[PDB]
């Protein structure tokens, strides 16, 4: 049985013209390339201490992915992707204690295509402060997963939801967290 | 140390 | 909104490592939506169509000698190379777990409860979590979340024991994990939570 797997995973999506270039080690992201800024973005800062990657190389690969997509789209007679809606779970990073900083994690899994809208809600209102997210992470079944994060100070007053929208869903999907 | 990139092969535009 | 049909291309260049880098398998894999259509497997040494969508490419790429030579060398130029680059912070990453034990609910003794062993922030994912009641390992009535990836190169798991605790009992959660240099146990003493003595 294998000990480890490293994958350079890429995609290109039409008609969005969206693409991604990343490396995965045993299911965690090493880095991806921000193709607008043409920059290697390490998943943990410390990974870039010794290692480097030439970000321009990703652009060349994504151009081949686009050309290939054009060909495969024709070969398939414009067979489009079947939407597969996500499974969503809300987690805390650590056991929750009142007034001890923690992090809410919204885990969005088993979906395709890699286009999704994810919004954190505090008492029903979108939170656009202190939030972070990952790029689309590849699965072995060739669907995708993704994480969104919200640092928070636990209280008895507040409630939270992760709201996920995806073409495969019939309505926005809400996953709830509150203090217990 | 530099991480090596795998190249993508270009499909036949088999017209 | 925008409900136009979508079309997805993926490529996965995979390096699979067995016994350090003693054996390596390289896969060059191309996908339309989720459908793998053509693949180079280093165990085979040439491209093969996986579906009929890939037949034109296997033939075309296999006719290019320089192309095949490059892919056949990938186990070294790409896989072993990148393993070496990344080893210290990937293969050798070991992050010690934070372990918290608590009852799921405040319940008086001699009534059903769930004792929670929360194991947080660890890496890599390989772990064993065991419950003991007065030194006897409990096997039944043990439920877990399974292994949860946090997305930030840490994992967590919650492992819960169904029990009816009595005064004087000591329950112990034990963790075995590659980060340990000595054993990791956390106790919950039933007499520390005697709500109605």
């Amino acid at each position: 049985k294998e000990e480890h797997v490293i994958i350079q995973a890429e995609f290109y999506l039409n008609p969005d013209q969206s693409g991604e270039f990343m490396f995965d080690f045993d299911g965690d992201e090493i880095f991806h390339v921000d193709m607008a800024k043409k920059e290697t973005v390490w998943r943990l800062e410390e990974f870039g201490r010794f290692a480097s990657f030439e970000a321009q190389g990703a652009l060349a690969n994504i151009a081949v992915d686009k050309a290939n997509l054009e060909i495969m789209t024709k070969r398939s007679n414009y067979t489009p992707i079947t939407n597969v809606p996500p499974e969503v779970t809300v987690l805390t990073n650590s056991p929750v204690e009142l007034r001890e900083p923690n992090v809410l994690i919204c885990f969005i899994d088993k979906f395709t295509p890699p286009v999704v809208n994810v919004t954190w809600l505090r008492n029903g209102k979108p939170v656009t402060t202190g939030v972070s997210e990952t790029v689309f992470l590849p699965r072995e079944d060739h669907l995708f997963r993704k994480f969104h994060y919200l640092p928070f100070l636990p209280s008895t007053e507040d409630v939270y939801d992760c709201r996920v929208e995806h073409w495969g869903l019939d309505e926005p999907l809400l996953k709830h967290w509150e203090f217990d | 140390k530099r991480i090596a990139k795998a190249v993508n092969e270009k499909s036949c535009n088999c017209l | 909104g925008d409900t136009r049909p979508r079309f997805l291309e993926q490529v996965k260049h995979e390096c699979h490592f067995f016994n350090g880098t003693e054996r390596v398998r390289f896969l060059d894999r191309y996908f339309y939506h989720q459908e793998e259509y053509v693949r180079f497997d280093s165990d085979v040494g040439e491209y093969r169509a996986v579906t009929e969508l890939g037949r034109p490419d296997a033939e075309y790429w296999n006719s290019q000698k320089d192309l095949l030579e490059q892919k056949r060398a990938a186990v070294d130029t790409y896989c072993r190379h990148n393993y070496g680059v990344g080893e210290s912070f990937t293969v050798q990453r070991r992050v010690y777990p934070e372990v918290t034990v608590y009852p799921a609910k405040t319940q008086p003794l001699q009534h059903h409860n769930l004792l929670v062993c929360s194991v947080n922030g660890f890496y890599p994912g390989s772990i064993e979590v065991r419950w003991f009641r007065n030194g006897q390992e409990e096997k039944t009535g043990v439920v877990s979340t399974g292994l949860i990836q946090n997305g930030d190169w840490t994992f967590q798991t919650l492992v819960m024991l169904e029990t009816v605790p009595r005064s004087g009992e000591v329950y112990t959660c034990q963790v075995e994990h590659p980060s340990l240099t000595s054993p990791l146990t956390v106790e919950w003493r039933a007499s520390s939570a005697d709500l109605v003595p």
